[PDB]
Order: C-alpha cells, then structure tokens, then sequence
C-alpha cells in the first residue's frame, strides 16, 4: 500500500514565521493528497483537498502545493491557534493511507 | 409518434449510453474498492473512465483490475460501441432515402 | 429457416467472436510463455486481454510481445472489428427496410 | 447544388472536424496549465493527442487531467467517431446505389 | 469485370492497407532513428506498431515521438479506419440487396 | 527477472504473538503473490494466493497483505505446528520467481 512519510515529526517556528510541512509518498499520486489538522482533544478537521484546492472556512494563510510524489502544507505568518498536529491522506489508490503526522510548535 | 425509426433507436441508444455512463461509473467504484492497488475508485475520474471506454479511447491512466470492474468494461464498451455504430446506421439511411429522391 | 440473412450472419459474428475470445486467451498465453518479462501468461488475464483488443480499447495494461502473441492480437483485432462492423451493417440494413414501409 | 448529400455531408463532417481538431488542441493547452503534473500544456504535441484521440488510438502517451481539458477530449473524440461514422455512412449510399444499377 | 463494385473496393482497400502497413513500417523508423529517447526504431516491432494503429487499439508499447512519425502514424489511422469501414459499407450493401430478394 | 528478496532469513518469536514475514520485489507485480509453507522433509504447501486470498483448509490465523513490491504474510498468535520455511512467490511476470524463504522459530 502508498507509505506517506511526514518529516520532520515536530517542527519548531517563530511566531510569524513562514512554516512548511513535508508529506512524501512511496510511490507517484498526481495531487491526490489531502491535508487534516488535529488539534488537541479534537477531531480532525480538512484544511486542503487535492494538494492545493482551498477550504472555505479555512484562513487564507493556509496552502498547498507539489504533485508526484512530495506535498508541501504551508502557513503564512504561523500563530497561536495553529498549534496542532498535522496529517496528510493519499486517495489514489486503495486502500487511503494517513501520513504519521508532524506537530507544530 | 410515426418519426424515422433510425432517428428514435438513435436517440434511445445516446439516453441508455449516458445511463450505463453514470451506472458505470457507479458500479465500477464499488466493484474496485477493496482491491489493493485500485485506481478506480473515486466517482469523477471514474465517469472520466467511462468515457474513454465507451469511446475505445482507453489512455490506459485509469483501467479496472477486479473480475467485477473488468465486467462492467466490457458492458461500457458494448454499449458504447453499439451506440455509435446505431447512429452510423441512422445516418445511412437518412443518405440512402435523400439519394433516391435526388 | 429463412429468417433475415443480416440478423443471422450478426449472430453467427457473435459466437465466433466468443470463440475467438477464448481460443485467443488460450493461444496468446501459450505463445508468451517462455518469453522473459512477458505479463500475458495467465488465463484470466489473458480473457480480459482479449476483450479489450476485440473492442480495440487497449489500455495498455495487457500486450504480446512476442511473433505468435502479436499474430494473436491481430487475429483478435480484425475478428473484433469485423464483429462489430457486421452488426452495424445488420442495424442499417434493417433501418432501410422499416424506412421503406414507414 | 445538387450533387449527392451524403458526400457533401461527408466533406462538411471533414472540414469540421480539422476545426476541431485545432479547437481542441488550443482549448486543452489553455485548460490544462495552472494544474500539476499535466503534460498535455504546449500546442505541436496537444494537436497530436487531438489527433489520437480523435481516431480513438490513445496511446497513453498525452492524456488530460482536468475537468475542462477531460471535456475538450470528450467533444473531440465524438466528433471524430461521428466523423468517421459519416464518412462509411456515405460509402454504404454510394455502394447501394451502385449495387441497384449494377 | 462486373463484379460487386463494394466488393472490389473492398479488396482494394483490404490491399492498399497491407501497403500502407509496410511503407509505415519503413518510414515510421526512418523518421524515429535520429530522436534520443525514441522506441520505434527497429522493423519488426514497427509493422507490430502499424498494426495496433491502423486498427486503433493503440496499446501504448510503442508511439512515435518525431513530427514526421507522427504524420505517418496520422496516415496509417486513417487508412486503417477507411479500410474497416468500406468493409463494413460494403457488408451492408450486401445485406440490404439480400433482404430486398427475402 | 523479477527477483523476490524475504528478509530476514530467520524469525524467532514468542509462542502467541503476531508474526510478520516479508516479501520485497524487484518491481511492480501487483498482488501477484503467492505463500507457500514446508515443514521439514515435507513438501511445500499453498497458504495464500494473490497476495491475501485465504485458501481453504488453512488456519484462519494465516493472513496476508501488500501489493506492488511489498508484501506481508502473517500469523495471529504463532504455535508449534507453524514452524517452517516460508517462501513467496510471484506469477506477474515470465518466469515465475521464488523468494530465498524465511525460516520460523
Ligand atoms: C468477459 C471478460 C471477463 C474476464 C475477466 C477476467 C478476470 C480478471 C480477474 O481479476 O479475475 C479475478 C479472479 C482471480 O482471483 O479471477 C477469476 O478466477 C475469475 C474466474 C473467471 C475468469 C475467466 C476464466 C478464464 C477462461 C480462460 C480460457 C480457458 C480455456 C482456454
Ligand atoms: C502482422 C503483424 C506481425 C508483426 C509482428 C512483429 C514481430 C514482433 C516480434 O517479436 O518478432 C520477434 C522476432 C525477433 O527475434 O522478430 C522476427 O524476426 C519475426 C520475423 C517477421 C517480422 C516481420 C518483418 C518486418 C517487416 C518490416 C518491413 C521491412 C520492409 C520495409
Ligand atoms: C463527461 C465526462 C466528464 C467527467 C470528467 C470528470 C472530472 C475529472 C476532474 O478532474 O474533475 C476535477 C474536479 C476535482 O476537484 O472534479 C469535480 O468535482 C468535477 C465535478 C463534476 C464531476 C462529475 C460528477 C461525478 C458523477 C459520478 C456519478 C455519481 C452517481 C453514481
Ligand atoms: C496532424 C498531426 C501532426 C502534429 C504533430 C505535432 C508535432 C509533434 C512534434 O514532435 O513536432 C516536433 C517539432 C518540435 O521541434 O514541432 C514543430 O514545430 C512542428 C511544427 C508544426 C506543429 C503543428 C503546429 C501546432 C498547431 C497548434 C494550434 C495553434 C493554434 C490554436
Ligand atoms: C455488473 C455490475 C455488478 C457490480 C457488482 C459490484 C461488485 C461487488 C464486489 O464484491
Ligand atoms: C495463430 C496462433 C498460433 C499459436 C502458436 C503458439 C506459439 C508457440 C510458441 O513457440
Ligand atoms: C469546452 C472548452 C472550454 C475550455 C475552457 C478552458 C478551461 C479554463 C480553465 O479554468
Ligand atoms: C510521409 C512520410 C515521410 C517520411 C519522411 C521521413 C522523415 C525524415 C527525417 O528527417
Ligand atoms: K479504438
Ligand atoms: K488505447
Ligand atoms: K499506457
Ligand atoms: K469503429
Ligand atoms: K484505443
Ligand atoms: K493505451
């Protein structure tokens, strides 16, 4: 099955900083990634589909990019309530698998 | 109703394509989930699929690997080029009938 | 039994092609076998493979690669369109006559 | 103008379908840049796809991934079979009536 | 010679395609030798490649990538697709005289 | 042609866990897999087909999973009638390959 590997597993900003997370698949997916983030006793919540299609609701400082293999979840001036864990989901081929995920600080 | 009968088969024959299009799409989704390895399995990209099936297009990006997904092809395909060559038969006798009274 | 000669040669075109399927599913993995990195060695496979060839879709996911698997396919191929194309010809032949009454 | 319709039809479906065929080489660039990956984006090889598309080869070699571009492709591939389709459509009038004289 | 007129064109075209398979062979590698990356380039696997083109199947193993292996390709699709479907005009002309004699 | 890697050779494990053999190919092959068992002097035994299809007459204990180049057959709860060798073998492409075989223990 499509291995998705997230890494590093914590990264660490300066509050305002531009922040970047990695999402990598075993095997080439167009842009058929999805990103999640989990807060901390949360459910997850869809932040990206398709690598780069934006959610309503979501802050614009919220985007993504890559296709193939490597996926790039990025914020904007990262701030408080962007604390979370954060996960990417393939959908190109059965069964969806879920990144590991990365925790941001 | 007495219009050309090529014309009603015809157009009986495009409302059952787009029918077996959408069922299609439908059915080979459920068929190929379940199969690791399956891409088949999301509905937009699978009436893409469908398309390019029934057509004999295929490109070869999206194809079924389950015994059930291969089934609902070949029915694509069928239907599909059945379709066409109902309406290639529509045409000719339209050109048939306008040549004799030419 | 003289039933209309276009629906009878249609039918006879139908159970051919059936037996081309077959015959062919069983002749293409007999000739592959034995040529390394050939993936059309299986049977099931092999019915899939000949389906899509007989309707000229493909996919890309099945081919020969050897001399006798490529005669195979070629065979498969014309049977197919040859198929397809008798039924077609059976459809017009039948839309002109109901034309003629109409 | 009275010289047979069915090969008028046949030249119209022709001088059509060129048009289509440089239509959809020009709207499947234009639809298919801004999206990742896609490698149907320059016009010397987009009017190639239309080409395989339109005669229903595929290959797999340039295939669309959008929504647009995949709507593009399915216009250009009906009117490439309908095409096609016109043209034997015509044949068949030509053969029938020189079948009558015959 | 007063044979079928659907019958002869039909052979001519059954004939001209077995040329045009051939002559595409020989130019389609005389155009891909010479472009780094390119798989059609030896006889054998050409007239293979002829063959899943003219009869639009496509499988995707082999494809030209020149401008000058594409318009022969382009050539071979067409001749192809007249081929089979004179073939199929001529079966129906012969249908059609049948069913008036029923 | 395809070569079919299990690694390791040898598995050691306490009787009533979960074990886990590996089969890596060479290249893609779907889930053209197949496990086979041979106990000692005995000869070789179907236990999955196509990568997880059970077979009838083996332990529903006997489990398997992958498809491309890797893929996993596993034992829920190991006892003593398990220990062998354990081979995959792949029927994707021409000629069929074995793997090298893990042993049991
Ligand atoms: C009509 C076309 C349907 C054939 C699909 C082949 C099954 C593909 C598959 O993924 O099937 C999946 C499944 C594998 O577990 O295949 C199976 O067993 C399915 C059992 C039926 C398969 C057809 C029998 C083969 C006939 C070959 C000719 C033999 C005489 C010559
Ligand atoms: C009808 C379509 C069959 C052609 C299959 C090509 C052989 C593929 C192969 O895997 O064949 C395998 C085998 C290689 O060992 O090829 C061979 O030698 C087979 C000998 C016959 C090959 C055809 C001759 C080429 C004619 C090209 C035109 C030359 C004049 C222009
Ligand atoms: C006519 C063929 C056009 C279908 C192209 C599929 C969209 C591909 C895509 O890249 O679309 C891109 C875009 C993804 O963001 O897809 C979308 O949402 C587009 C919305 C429309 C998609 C079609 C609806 C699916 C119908 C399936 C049947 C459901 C009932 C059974
Ligand atoms: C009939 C089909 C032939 C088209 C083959 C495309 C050339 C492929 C190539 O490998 O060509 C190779 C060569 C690249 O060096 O391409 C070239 O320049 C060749 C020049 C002619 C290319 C066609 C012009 C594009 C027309 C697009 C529509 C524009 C208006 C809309
Ligand atoms: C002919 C269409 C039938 C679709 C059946 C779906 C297959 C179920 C998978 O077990
Ligand atoms: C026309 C079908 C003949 C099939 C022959 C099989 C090839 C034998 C491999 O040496
Ligand atoms: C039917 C052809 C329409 C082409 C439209 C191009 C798509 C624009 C991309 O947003
Ligand atoms: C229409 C066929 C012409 C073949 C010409 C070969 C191309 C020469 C490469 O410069
Ligand atoms: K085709
Ligand atoms: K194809
Ligand atoms: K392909
Ligand atoms: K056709
Ligand atoms: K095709
Ligand atoms: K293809």
């Amino acid at each position: 099955d499509i291995l998705l590997t997230q890494s590093p597993a914590i990264l660490s900003v300066s509050p305002g900083e531009r922040v970047s997370f990695s999402c990598r698949a075993s095997q080439s997916i167009g842009t058929d990634i999805h990103w999640y983030q989990q807060r901390t006793n949360g459910s997850p919540r869809l932040l990206i589909k398709y690598a780069s299609e934006s959610i309503s609701g979501i802050p614009s400082r919220f985007s993504g990019s890559g296709s193939g293999t490597d996926f790039t979840l990025s914020i904007n001036s990262v701030e408080s309530e962007d604390i979370a864990n954060y996960y990417c989901q393939q959908s190109n081929r059965w069964p969806f698998t879920f990144g590991s995920g990365t925790k941001l600080e | 109703h007495g219009s050309a009968l090529h014309w009603r088969a015809a157009g009986a024959a495009t409302v059952l394509l787009v029918i077996v299009l959408l069922a299609g799409s439908y059915l080979a989704v459920l068929a190929e989930r379940g199969a690791p390895g399956a891409q088949l399995i999301t509905y937009p990209r699978a009436l893409w699929w469908a398309c390019e099936t029934a057509t004999t297009v295929x490109y070869g990006d999206l194809y079924p690997v389950t015994l059930w997904g291969r089934l609902v092809a070949v029915v694509v395909m069928v239907a599909g080029i059945t379709s066409f060559g109902l309406v290639t038969a529509a045409l000719a006798t339209w050109f048939v009938g306008r040549e004799q009274e030419r």
